[PDB]
RNA sequence: AUCUAUAAUAGCCUCUC
RNA sequence: GAUGAGGCUAUU
RNA sequence: AGUAGUAACAAG
């Protein structure tokens, strides 16, 4: 039967095989290069590379969040006492007067002698937290009769182009700093030699990661989400000031409490997991929003003062933004430390491989080299169109930053893009290994990839990076086409 | 409290609804209403826990005197609600810090398995940690040790008898064997105030076995599976010595595996006897020398006897077939693969043993003499003993002989493969199959007149002596000194060979206990992939010196100990032909001055064995060189292979998944050199692929080509070329 | 300056070796909001579109619109097609049978025996199940009990026999009852000023006709799936009722029996066993490649796998497989595909229409979808409703004869896919194909002499799959030379590589309780070390991160720390009061002493010796109130095994009557367990009433106590009088 | 030689755009 | 409002 | 507003 049916089946029913060539691999998401579309704006919950933390030396005593903020503001009394605003940038639908009034209320509540971080439900606080904006539920019959009640047209994420601030964030978050934010707890003493090897390797790995800016940003996110979840459960019908706080340690062992701003929590009656609580964030920064205005459409910025870090003083602005979060986002932010693992396990694996090739532990050789082996280097980036190499620790930091951005900018768009681009990556790897890959519908796979590139900054930057790396791979393969030929 | 239960039942029966539920719900349907729940269970318990821990009183309290001991508040913190009382985690902490002090006997009793686990970990020694390739195989292994192991049904029956004898049901005969044990348990739990379900699950932990598919490498005993996470990874090994005691069966299996590995490594060496002795003297089974293990254990296989002879011990010609103890008396057998038709009609590949053999057979208490021939059980003389043991021994002997009747006596379902596709020993599968259904085997075997001699009497299938008995079986009322030769063959004083290296089984098995070799060349005892990776790593390490010797020297570079170890994983049939081919290819590469480093590295190890050329004086031509074990263990002459691949663009050599760099140890001009000059012996690239010659020629076509004639060759897809002799 | 490009890592590392970095599993998984009616309508429309060229008729039993694509015209293009040919399916099944003699017979015999020894309570093992009495979703046990009670109302007492066969016969007979009486839940609404509406549910008798009951029994409740990775758009899942689940079990058992003996099936093997089987198959295919030829691997997924598979083809499959079985078993196996052929899809909660200026919103339910003009719906919803009109039922449901709504016959679909893989050749052409199948995922290994012949074989396999109703995804499928591929999200590159990212979500706090969560986290770390290629340093870092997350979740930071909190003050006092501080648990502010070597030792056992006697006694108190007791039996677990009172108190709902039924059942079961101590450990067996068994047990207990001297004269007389009264 | 055997609940992973 | 199947894990 | 994304929350 099968033979007869195939005989009488139309030839148009075909898998249409097509041998894959480097030329057939075109850049993904061309629309990200046209300038008609706006550049993707900054939409992360908190500032990452533009964050400015007010540092107060601490004696190791975690007194309280409100007390910590009070001490930090007392140290920087000039910023705290700033009462007249100088508006630098304003969001399209924001009320700068109400935002400044809410900021002043937060500062006063934090600085007051009272031990409660509650804010009164004033007009400006009510506007900022979106009080009384839910639609009234009416009966089915009245709505059916009412001809003005129609199904709302869905809002689709808009299309944006590549923005340089994503590349700047990637560059800055993977650089080493002088502050350690990780607070890893102790483990049991090592007995087995494998445990000693693990501890010795952890020395290098944790030293590399802990000193990078991405680690501090991750710790800030984790702590803020923990505090926000606790406040949302505890204070459902209250407006609460939640300071954005972190704890860092200098290379000399001295600890500092860092205040990055203040957050206002709206009413938190989150019955469902996707129910939204509004958070109004006021974050200190040294970045002038006018250097690139396309990055801050969502932020109302006031210039609140100045600070001294060297002979030259630096301005201090207050980035104010209305934002939202749900219980799922808070829970997943409380456990962002897992990013570490995803970065370590990868690099760790590489080290292990080298050990198997050398007969001894190669962590020290990989990180810094030894008498017999030179340091291991990875293609890390481009400088004026030329490939650049970097150390093992630099690659580890880059992967950790990649995981952190997966968390920060993670949504359905990133998931779909990751899956489809993973398929394309497997095809590219098959091409590199001279396995003669074949495809059936390459345009379909490209359309699947590009359906997910709408406005996620990380997805757009990933498409740009994929295009650059694909061009470099084509250039490299051009030399592989003249072997035994 | 029977009267209290009766009163409670009456009070419940006062309620009309409870009355109708009790009257209309059957005992079978109880299991339904036990699960009756009005609301769906909340999802995402991680988020739910993170959310609830921020509440005031998320925990439920058990009303009683103990609950009332908890104060309403403690230093300004409300521990409990002032319906269902609820408390906060602070209440748990308060109880832990100021609560009443109770007795801890119940915890110690219930969790004795975990305390034994802790003791096993504590009384353990840790050896060195080695870095190198580790080949791990996924096998079904036991997770935790058990003093007594029974299947879940038997364990459940035993638990029911121990804890709930009243409502136990039918006294299954399968519990008979454990009756004594039950009493013991009923002695220990006579006055225990612990909830019966916790004790039942303690008993299940102590009895029921948990077997899982895990990746292991050389240590499958449950004591080693507990530490599996620390024993090894994919690139490192950790020597571990668990505490406690180990079974004799595990030691016997481990020493059998060790002896087989030692013999396999030694046979390919010059003077195999000396190398075998040297390796055996440095072998340790877990934490005991191999020599001591061989001396102590009364058993083993051919390899164990060979190693005993090499070490100066006395050979023990003993064999185990699950529940049989067979001691050789005379005769020699040879195992040959053959396709046998089973009674079910499915053909199976089985290793049939030929020749005539005499065995002293023991099983439990039953003893006998077994006279066996090829595919036929000739005779079996038995002495009176326990009837059950007698019949079990009879059926075990019948299955062992591989008689045609036994193969034809199968009527049912037999699984010779597991769910993972791994092969199961057909002989043991048949033994297990016929152990529980010996009636069909006896019926198919046949019967004959019972012997009428003075001391010879037969036995029928009815479990008793009778005038009718199954063919062959007859009831009756009634050390060797050898020298091992150079090639690991044992010979009697008369000179007849009783054992040899070829008689050692080629099956690769995972030792139950960890085996160590206190020699720098321990890696030579590894699997095929580990040996290949280590050999190629060594070749890469000494690449410059090997190149220098090759360009200056002619044949001295082909002899090394690393290549000797590599030769053990090349099947002996193809070793000489591979060596001839590789030597010819390397010589042609050197003489013609067209040298490719990647191919030189790939083919150098194969040049160790003495060459074996064709009858016409030319070497064999190959497309791939196959290695022992698995279908993925081969080296491709032209293209890459799962074990060996080269990337000229990046100049990266991938060996068994590990990437190494040839940068520096390479000449860029080699990228402009053709691969066609280093794929066939005596062939050199003549020019472009000429369509006139036609289709590409095969290996057999190449071998028959006369000297000086061209041929079209496909190095790999999209890269044709024409070569000449 | 220098710009970081993470993709440049792939220049130094192959994609498979660094595949873990391509999974963004540290981010939040997608969730669905609001109604799933749009997705359900889209699924219905697509399922009917892929079969619109088949025979359309009107069901004589329910009056629904039925579409039959089987034996329909062959596809003329590459669009998804449900026009499977019965002859080709039977030929593939015959090929499978003759490659595997006795496989179908053995599978049917095993399934028959399992069904013969299967009880009704097996139906309580599912999750949320559609309840027809309330037309809602209820726990599987609740739905089963409600169905049993309703059947008892309608003179259907098969469930009393205990076996599943009498219960399924009862379902079949219930399909014939001219009228059905049952118990339903009705809500009384009260005005609580704040005004809010308070709902009080209560049980009331209700009656429906034969046709309504038949449609309800065939109905599938549809909802939206949440927390799904790798997908841009949300999708709809469905759940069936008790009637369908009663028969799906035997078909699934038969299909599993078949699949377990097929070397091309990726099911039911999973994990390490699946990895071993796949590696063995790949090695066998590599060794079997003809000399001098080429072997090519196709990584493929099937597009519209569920929409295009037809229940009629599954009925034919069941008939073919159970060829040598007794008639009753053949009918029993045929029931489930018959039910799926006449399935009805419930379209969900409906849609929401809003007035932006007036700030109003209202939920139009599925029955009233067409009560408003289609112009008041948005563009996509309007088009979907227009296309749905022909298959719409006036009661708010849709006719969905074609397709399988969601993964109910995974094993049978795998059998069909493997049968497709078993042809291996078309027209004696010079190629041979084999492969591995797991539901819609497959890997096809084609051995030939050149690449063109391999492509011809792949095309032949594609067309053969088209003949069987299987549509290979040309967009998501690709091929290369054998040695590298992907299957079921497992990446093979000269061996299967470790994918650590997929395990990341399991590294958090489980959310059971303090001690259970500690054990689960340690065991997760250990198992990821064993299986997912996690190194010792990464394992120790995971231990540290789990300890930090655990302390922050349970507010049990170190005792010497200065952290503030209600629990922390008591933790500090305990830390001050304790001498053997190393013996304190992490939940009690004690130090963490876990490392790689002791990941398998429970925390209490690990610290048992180091505990101070007073703290040890307090923690392991047999009568501690935080763990439920039996009733006073001793509990050996510590105070940290507490339970959270999961009160699913839906806002503005007061269950003053349904909780009463729950409590009545709980009291009855508790008394039964008190009378029968082994009930919890072992499932009690018996076709008699619980009351009779309990009465006889109590009578025996009283008599034996009297004979042994445990009970005196007066108490024995009272017990006998009470028993006689009962 | 683990092939057999295996109660329930919960979690994590994998499998229409 | 959160389904089916498979694997693994913890507990009773 | 905002979160967010084919449909919801912005209390009931
Ligand atoms: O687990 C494997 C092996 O280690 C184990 N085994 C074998 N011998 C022992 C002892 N003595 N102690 C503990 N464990 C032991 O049994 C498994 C056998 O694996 P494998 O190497 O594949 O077995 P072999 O290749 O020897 O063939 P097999 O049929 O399985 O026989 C195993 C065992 O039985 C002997 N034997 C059976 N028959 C029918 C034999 C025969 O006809 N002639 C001879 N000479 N021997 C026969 C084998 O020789 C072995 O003793
Ligand atoms: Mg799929
Ligand atoms: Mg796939």
């Amino acid at each position: 039967a099968i033979e007869r049916n195939l005989a009488r089946m139309s030839p148009l029913v075909s898998v249409t095989p097509k041998k894959l060539t480097w030329e057939d691999l075109r850049p993904i998401g061309p629309h990200i290069y046209n300038h008609e579309l706006p550049e993707v704006p900054y939409n992360a919950f908190l500032l990452m590379s533009d964050e400015l933390g007010l540092a107060n030396m601490t004696e190791g005593k975690s007194k309280k969040p409100k007390t910590l903020a009070k001490e930090c503001l007392e140290k920087y009394s000039t910023l705290r006492d700033q009462t007249d605003p100088i508006l630098i940038m304003k969001s399209e639908k924001a009320n700068e007067n109400f935002l400044w009034k809410l900021w002043r209320d937060c500062v006063n509540t934090i600085s007051n002698e009272e031990m409660s971080n509650e804010l009164q439900k004033t007009n400006y606080a009510k506007w900022a937290t979106g009080d009384g904006l839910t639609y009234q539920k009416i009966m089915k019959e009245v709505a059916i009769d009412d001809e003005t009640m129609c199904q709302e047209e869905p809002k689709i994420p808009n299309k944006c182009r590549v923005a340089a601030w994503v590349q700047t964030e990637m560059n800055l978050l993977s650089t080493l700093t002088s502050k350690r934010a990780l607070d890893l707890p102790e483990i049991g003493p090592d007995v087995a030699p494998v445990e000693h090897v693990g501890s010795e390797r952890r020395k290098y790995f944790v030293n590399e990661i802990n000193y990078c800016k991405a680690s501090t940003v991750m710790m800030k996110y984790v702590l803020f989400h923990t505090s926000l979840l606790n406040e949302s459960n505890a204070s459902m019908g209250k407006y609460k000031v939640i300071p954005i706080t972190n704890r860092v340690v200098n290379e000399k062992g001295e600890s500092f409490d860092m205040l990055y701003g203040l957050a206002v929590k709206g009413q938190s009656h989150l019955r469902g997991d996707t129910d939204v609580v509004t958070v109004v964030t006021f974050e200190f920064s040294s970045t002038d929003p006018r250097v690139d205005s396309g990055k801050w459409p969502k932020y109302t910025v006031f210039r609140i003062g100045s600070l001294f870090v060297s002979g030259r003083e630096k301005s201090v602005y207050l980035y104010c933004r209305v934002n939202g979060t749900n219980k799922i986002q808070m829970k997943w932010g409380m456990e962002a430390r897992r990013c570490l693992l995803q970065s370590m396990q990868q690099m760790e694996a590489i080290v292990e491989q080298e050990s198997s090739i050398q007969g001894y532990d190669m962590t020290k050789a990989c990180f810094k080299g030894d008498r017999v082996n030179s340091p291991k280097t990875f293609s890390i980036g481009t400088q004026e169109g030329k490939l650049v190499k970097g150390s093992f620790g630099k690659a580890l930091r880059v992967i950790f930053t990649k995981c952190l951005m997966h968390y920060v900018f993670g949504n359905a768009q990133l998931e779909g893009f990751s899956a489809e681009s993973r398929r394309l990556l497997l095809l590219i790897q098959a091409l590199k290994d001279r396995k003669g890959p074949w495809v059936f519908d390459l345009e379909g796979m490209y359309s699947g990839i590009e359906e997910c590139i709408s406005n996620n900054p990380w997805v757009i930057q990933s498409a740009y990076w994929f295009n650059e790396w694909l061009g470099f791979e084509k250039e490299g393969s051009k030399v592989l086409e003249s072997v035994d030929e | 409290m029977t009267l209290a239960k009766i009163e409670l039942l009456k009070q419940l029966l006062r309620d009309n609804e409870a009355k109708t539920v009790l009257k209309q719900t059957t005992v079978d349907q109880y299991n339904i209403i036990r699960k009756f729940n009005t609301s769906r269970i909340e999802k995402n318990p991680s988020l739910r826990m993170k959310w609830a821990m921020c509440s005031n009183f998320p925990l439920a309290l058990t009303k009683g005197d103990m609950a009332n001991r908890i104060p309403l508040e403690y230093k300004g913190i409300q521990l409990k609600t002032n319906k269902g009382q609820m408390c906060s985690i602070a209440a748990v902490t308060w109880w832990n810090t100021y609560g009443p002090i109770g007795d801890t006997e119940g915890f110690e009793r219930v969790y004795e398995s975990f305390f034994l686990r802790k003791m096993r970990l504590d009384n353990a020694t840790w050896g060195r940690i080695t870095f190198g390739p580790v080949e791990r195989v996924r096998k079904r292994v036991l997770l935790n040790p058990l003093t007594k192991e029974m299947p879940p049904d038997e364990a459940s029956n035993v638990i029911m008898e121990i804890l709930f004898p009243k409502e136990a049901g039918i006294p299954r005969e399968s519990t008979w064997i454990h009756r004594e044990l039950i009493k013991e348990k009923r002695e220990k739990l006579k006055g225990t105030m612990i909830t019966p379900i916790v004790l039942a699950y303690m008993l299940e932990r102590e009895l029921v076995a948990r077997r899982r598919f895990l990746p292991v490498a050389g240590a499958t005993s449950a004591e080693f599976i507990e530490m599996l996470h620390c024993l090894q990874g994919e690139n490192w090994r950790q020597i571990y010595h668990p505490g406690g005691n180990k079974l004799t069966e595990s030691r016997s299996q481990s020493m059998i595996v060790a002896c087989r590995k030692i013999i396999r490594r030694s046979i390919v060496a010059s003077n195999p006897l000396e190398l075998a002795v040297e390796i055996a003297n440095k072998t340790v089974i877990d934490t005991e020398p191999l020599k001591s293990c061989l001396a102590a254990i009364d058993g083993g296989d051919v390899a164990c006897d060979i190693i005993r002879a090499a070490l100066g011990l006395k050979i023990r010609q003993r064999q185990r077939f699950g529940r049989l103890e067979l001691k050789r008396i005379s005769g020699r057998g040879f195992k040959n693969d053959e396709e046998i038709l089973i009674g079910n009609g499915t053909i199976q590949k089985i290793g049939i043993w030929d020749g005539e053999e005499e065995f002293h057979v023991r099983c439990g208490e039953c003893r006998g003499i077994l006279k066996k021939s090829k595919m036929k059980l000739e005779k079996l003389l038995i002495n009176s003993a326990k009837k059950e043991d007698m019949r079990d021994l009879i059926i075990l002997c019948m299955v062992f002989s591989q008689d045609t009747r036994m193969f034809q006596g199968v009527r049912g379902e037999i699984n010779f493969l597991n769910r993972a596709g791994q092969l199961l020993s057909p002989m043991y599968q048949l033994q297990r199959y016929f152990l529980n259904r010996s009636n069909d085997l006896f019926d198919q075997w046949g019967y004959e007149e019972s012997p009428k001699a003075s001391e010879l009497h037969g036995i029928n299938e009815s479990m008793n002596a009778s005038d009718y008995t199954l063919k062959g079986v007859v009831v009756t009322r009634n050390t060797e000194k050898v020298s091992i030769t150079k090639n690991l063959s044992l010979i009697k004083r008369t000179g007849e060979v009783i054992m040899g290296a070829n008689d050692v089984s080629e099956l690769e098995s995972q030792a139950q206990l960890m085996i160590t070799y206190d020699t720098p060349k321990m890696w030579e005892m590894g699997t095929t992939k580990e040996l290949v990776q280590n050999t190629y790593q060594w070749v890469l390490k000494n690449l410059v010196t090997l190149k220098a010797q090759f360009l200056l020297g002619k044949e001295d570079m082909f002899q090394w100990d690393a290549f000797e170890a590599f030769e053990s994983i090349i099947p002996q049939k193809m070793a000489g032909q591979y060596s001839g081919f590789a030597r010819a290819v390397l010589k042609q590469m050197r003489d013609q001055e067209v040298m490719k480093t990647d191919q030189f590295i790939k083919l150098l190890p194969f040049c160790f064995s003495p060459p074996k050329l064709r009858s016409n004086g030319e070497p064999y031509q190959f497309l791939k060189l196959v290695l022992k074990g698995g279908g993925e263990n081969f080296i491709e002459v032209r293209k890459g292979s799962p074990l060996f691949s080269y990337n000229p663009q990046t100049e990266v050599l991938t060996i068994c998944g590990r990437m190494m760099s040839l940068k520096g140890k390479i000449e860029d001009e080699e990228r402009n050199r053709s691969m066609g000059n280093a794929v066939l012996a005596g062939f050199l690239v003549s020019g472009k692929y000429d369509p006139d010659l036609g289709d590409f020629k095969t290996i057999e076509e190449l071998e028959k080509l006369k000297p000086g004639e061209k041929a079209n060759i496909l190095l790999y897809q999209g890269k044709p070329v024409k070569v000449v002799k | 300056g220098m710009n970081i490009n993470p993709y440049f890592l792939f220049i130094d590392v192959p994609i498979q070796a660094a595949i873990s970095t391509t999974f963004p599993y540290t981010g939040v998984p997608p969730y669905s909001h609001g109604t799933g009616t749009g997705y359900t309508i889209d699924t219905v429309i697509r399922t009917h579109e892929y079969s619109n060229k088949g025979k359309q008729y009107i069901s004589d039993v329910t009056g629904c619109t039925m579409v039959d694509p089987t034996n329909g015209p062959l596809p003329e293009d590459n669009e998804p097609s449900a026009y499977a040919q019965l002859d080709c399916v039977l030929e593939a099944l015959d090929r499978m049978d003759e490659e595997h003699p006795g496989l179908f017979q053995a599978a049917s015999q095993n399934a028959m025996e399992t069904l013969m020894v299967t009880t009704v309570d097996k139906l309580t093992q599912g999750r949320q199940t559609f309840d027809w009495t309330v037309c809602r979703n209820q726990p599987a046990a609740t739905a089963l009990n409600t169905t049993i009670t309703s059947f008892r109302l309608n003179d259907l007492n098969g469930a009393d026999k205990g076996g599943l066969i009498p219960f399924c016969q009862d379902i079949i007979d219930s399909l014939d009852r001219p009228e059905m009486t049952f118990f339903s839940v009705k809500n009384i609404k009260k005005k609580l000023p704040a005004f809010l509406i308070k709902r009080i549910p209560m049980k009331v008798k209700d009656k429906i006709t034969k046709v309504e009951y038949i449609k309800r029994a065939l109905s599938l409740n549809t909802m939206t799936k949440d927390a799904e990775r790798g997908k841009l758009k949300r999708r709809a899942i469905a759940t069936a009722g008790i009637q369908i689940r009663g028969f799906v079990l035997v078909v699934e058992n038969l299909a599993k029996n078949i699949c377990e003996n097929l070397e091309q099936s990726g099911l039911p093997v999973g994990g390490n066993e699946k990895k071993a089987k796949l590696s063995n198959a790949v090695a066998k295919m590599l060794s079997n490649c003809p000399p001098g030829g080429i072997s090519m691997t196709v990584t493929g997924d099937n597009t519209k796998w569920n929409e295009c598979l037809n229940p009629r083809i599954f009925l034919a499959m069941t008939e073919r497989i159970t060829r040598d079985s007794p008639i009753w078993f053949r009918d029993f196996c045929s029931i489930a595909p018959v039910l799926f052929s006449n399935k009805i899809a419930r379209l969900g909660k409906g849609f929401m229409i809003t007035s932006k200026t007036k700030r109003l919103k209202a939920q139009i339910p599925c029955p009233d979808l067409f009560s408003i003009p289609l112009e008041r719906y948005n563009e996509e919803t309007r088009a979907k409703l227009k296309k749905l009109k022909p298959f719409f039922n006036e009661e708010g449901t849709a006719s969905l004869s074609p397709g399988m709504m969601m993964g109910m016959f995974n094993m049978l679909s795998t059998v069909l896919g493997v049968a497709a893989l078993g042809i291996k050749n078309i027209g004696n052409k010079e190629y041979l194909w084999d492969g591995l199948q797991s539901s819609d995922d497959f890997a096809l290994f084609v051995n030939a002499k050149d690449e063109e012949t391999c492509m011809e074989g792949i095309n032949d396999f594609y067309r053969t799959c088209k003949l069987l109703g299987i549509n290979m995804s040309k967009k998501k499928s690709y091929c290369n030379e054998t040695g590298m591929f992907e299957f079921t999200s497992m990446f093979y590159r000269d061996g299967f590589v470790s994918n650590f990212a997929m395990e990341l979500p399991s590294f958090g706090v489980a959310g059971v309780n303090e001690s259970a969560d500690m054990a689960i986290g340690m065991t997760i770390i250990k198992n990821n070390m064993i299986n997912n290629g996690m190194g010792p340093a990464t394992a120790q870092t995971a231990i540290q991160l789990f300890i930090a997350d655990y302390r922050y979740t349970y507010k049990c930071h170190r005792g010497d720390s200065k952290v503030e909190g209600k629990r922390m003050k008591i933790i500090k006092e305990l830390w001050e009061n304790t001498k053997g501080r190393d013996g304190l648990l992490v939940a009690d502010g004690g130090p963490n002493i876990y490392n790689l070597r002791n990941l398998h030792i429970p925390e209490i056992v690990l610290k048992y010796n180091l505990m101070d006697p007073e703290y040890k006694g307090r923690l392991l108190h047999p009568q501690n109130p935080f763990v439920g007791h039996l009733s006073d039996y001793d509990a050996v677990s510590g105070t940290h095994s507490w339970r959270t009172k999961r009160n699913r108190s839906i806002l503005n709902t007061d269950q003053r009557n349904m909780i009463l039924e729950e409590q009545c059942y709980a009291k009855c079961c508790n008394l039964f367990e008190a009378c029968f101590n082994s009930a919890s450990y072992r499932k009690p067996v018996g076709q008699h009433s619980m009351l009779e068994a309990m009465a006889h047990r109590l009578r025996m207990d009283a008599r034996l106590d009297y004979e042994s001297g445990r009970m005196s004269k007066d108490d024995f007389e009272k017990a006998m009088a009470h028993l006689g009264e009962i």
